[PDB]
RNA sequence: GGUGGGGUUCCCGAGCGGCCAAAGGGAGCAGACUGUAAAUCUGCCGUCAUCGACUUCGAAGGUUCGAAUCCUUCCCCCACCACCA
RNA sequence: CGGGGGGAACCUGGGGAACUGAAACAUCUCAGUACCCAGAGGAGAGGAAAGAGAAAUCGACUCCCUGAGUAGCGGCGAGCG
RNA sequence: CUGGUGUUGGCUCUUGGUCGCGCCUGCGUAGGAUAGGUGGGAGCCUGUGAACCCCCGCCUCCGGGUGGGGGGGAGGCGCCG
RNA sequence: GGGGCCUGACUGCGAGGCCUGCAAGCCGAGCAGGGGCGAAAGCCGGGCCUAGUGAACCGGUGGUCCCGUGUGGAAGGGCCA
């Protein structure tokens, strides 16, 4: 679980290539590969800390969706509970559907 | 990062208005400080909304400012006081100018508006002013035999 | 002042920072003269060349269209005389765009960028009207 | 192959447009000083040579009134970068 | 109210080798194979064009034949396609 | 290990770049010259306050260049040499 | 060995052979064009001769015009050096 409570993104596997000598398009004989290994991109993923009804509720998400945190405590209407959750906040909040 | 100013912030800018900022000075110190709010459309729209009820009840008072105010242009206020003569033995107050509307003429005003400053004694043709903002001076006339 | 109040209602005509037409210059450039016998009108570029080379010189001759009644120094601006200010407002357009398009001409090769990067329609006693020399 | 540097009197070396024989250091020659060697100090020092005159700054040309300076090119060195079927 | 666990193979998804080939070997091959994990289900997936691609052209997706070992791709090698 | 950039914000002082605009910048005694280049130019500038002493800035080949307020109250440059 | 003219250390090709596992290496009359030396016959496609050399791949550079992903271009290739 590194992955965003948001958009869902998680680690995805790259390759690495190793590229030596010139490019073609520079006039040289063009690049060569002395390599090429897996390796994980995570997402950028924060923290976001934010108090919804007396409660303070902790997201972890990519820094490439923290507006929407706070679009999700924009609407709060129902919840004087706890805990908890909510986090009801969530994904029925999110799009619905 | 746009964002409602729900206080003046010394610079920055004043209340209601909409200033644009860095959001992590947003998100980490206006927004949960109360000081400000999100700028969303549907918050760009509760304001413009709120704009709109100000200006209108504030033409709500000037409503019935200027419509009391030409009204009252218009009326000389007669007070019979018992005088001898240019020195009253009594005095008129602003709270009897009012008593002196809603049985002459039936209407009301303040009187805490109207700007006596210490009750009337003698008599003559008088001018004072009323109110609230933009507004009205009334003519009435002290005069004999009550 | 460093200008007589002569000049300094001259320096109310203009602003230097719109880029006037010819026409727009050659008719404002008549209320630019105060001086009490006959001014003459220069039109002035700098240029795109460097001068320091013995190839990207500008020179030659010109017969002015409505006649009188140029080189580039060694900083790369240039001067002429176009006519004189008596000369009508019409007579000055024809004389303006018979030494823009005259200079045109001598672009050497090696000229690296703009040849005329700026174009400054001014009298001889006057201010700078900063114009564009394309119309 | 590229970019940045350079070239100067015997070695070094600064070096400027308002002219710089062109600062200075050293070597060299002549002078004083002398236990030895040196240090210090004086003139010589591109050259003819009499003030002064005449070349000269990598090279050829060019700018300009004016080139040891600015410019185009050539040339060689330094340096760094990159590339190689 | 529902889930949980199981199922020969088949399916999808998340991960993912190496021997080997290149008559050495590193890019490349083996191969998205083996294998691990999650899940579906009698199938699974895909699916109703922000598609093709040269024609005023076709008309969702899947599967077979063909196009074709073509077009390409390639230490322009082995080879892939 | 490290530069950039995300998370990452308030207040400052300090600079470098560039573009723009305003303003000064410059000397061989030699032209009386203590002249940056090239146009146009014998004429402007001025008692909307000049030459000039007086404080004052900053520059300086230290001669002057040279602005800031004013006392000052008509002259001062140029062709002409 | 010396001297006078010149630059064929040409372009387009090439009968036919030496050699030879392949690939290569070698010699070459003769035609065409345009030349050079000679009065001419003629000679000249480097040097008395036999060593002074390196497949293909990938790129550089100058051409030319051949291809140019719907069309004109361009990008990028090809061809020749
Ligand atoms: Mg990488
Ligand atoms: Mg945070
Ligand atoms: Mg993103
Ligand atoms: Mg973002
Ligand atoms: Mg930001
Ligand atoms: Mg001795
Ligand atoms: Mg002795
Ligand atoms: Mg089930
Ligand atoms: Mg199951
Ligand atoms: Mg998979
Ligand atoms: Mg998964
Ligand atoms: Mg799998
Ligand atoms: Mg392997
Ligand atoms: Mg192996
Ligand atoms: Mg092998
Ligand atoms: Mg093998
Ligand atoms: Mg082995
Ligand atoms: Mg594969
Ligand atoms: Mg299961
Ligand atoms: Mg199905
Ligand atoms: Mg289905
Ligand atoms: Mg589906
Ligand atoms: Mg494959
Ligand atoms: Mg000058
Ligand atoms: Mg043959
Ligand atoms: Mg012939
Ligand atoms: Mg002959
Ligand atoms: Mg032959
Ligand atoms: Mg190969
Ligand atoms: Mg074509
Ligand atoms: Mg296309
Ligand atoms: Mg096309
Ligand atoms: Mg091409």
């Amino acid at each position: 679980s590194k992955v965003c409570e948001i958009s869902g993104k998680r680690p995805i596997v790259a390759n690495s290539i190793q590229r030596r000598g010139k490019a073609k398009r520079e006039g040289g004989v063009g690049k060569k590969t002395t390599g090429i290994s897996k390796r994980r991109q995570y997402p950028n993923l924060q923290k976001v800390r934010v108090r919804v009804a007396g409660q303070e509720i902790t997201f972890r998400v990519a820094a490439s969706h923290i507006p929407k945190v706070y679009e999700l405590v924009e609407r709060a209407k129902g919840l004087k509970l706890e805990g908890l959750s909510p986090k009801e906040i969530k994904k029925e909040l999110l799009k619905l559907l | 990062m746009k964002v409602i100013l729900l206080e003046p912030l010394e610079n920055l800018g004043d209340v209601g208005q909409v200033v644009d900022v860095k959001p992590g000075y947003a998100r980490n110190y206006l927004l949960p400080r109360g000081l400000a709010v999100l700028a969303t459309e549907s918050n760009l729209k509760a304001l413009e909304a709120r704009i709109r009820a100000q200006a209108k009840r504030l033409a709500e008072r000037k409503a019935e400012a200027e419509r009391l105010k030409e009204i009252l242009e218009n009326l000389t206020l007669t007070i019979p006081v018992r005088a001898g003569e240019t020195k009253i033995y009594g005095s008129v107050t602003a709270k009897d100018i009012a008593e002196a509307l809603s049985r002459q003429h039936g209407v009301t005003i303040d009187p805490k508006r109207l700007a006596l400053e210490k009750p009337i004694k003698e008599l003559g043709e008088y001018v004072l002013t009323y109110k609230p903002h933009p507004e009205v001076p009334i003519q009435l006339k002290v005069s004999v035999v009550a | 002042p460093k200008h007589g109040k002569r000049y300094r209602a001259l320096l109310e005509k203009v602003d230097p920072n719109k880029i006037y037409t010819i026409d727009e210059a050659a008719h404002l450039v008549k209320e630019l003269a105060t001086a009490k016998f006959d001014e003459t009108v220069e039109v002035h570029a700098k240029l795109g060349i460097d001068p320091r080379r013995s190839d990207q010189n500008v020179r030659g001759t010109v017969s002015l269209p409505h006649g009188l009644g140029f080189r580039n120094d060694k900083t790369g601006a240039i001067h002429a005389p176009v006519g004189k200010a008596s000369f009508p407002p019409e007579k000055l357009a024809d004389n303006i765009r018979a030494f823009i398009r005259a200079l045109e001409a001598h672009k050497p090769e090696g000229a690296k960028g703009t040849f005329l990067r700026s174009v400054y329609v001014t009298t001889t006693m006057g201010p700078s009207v900063r114009i564009n020399p394309h119309s």
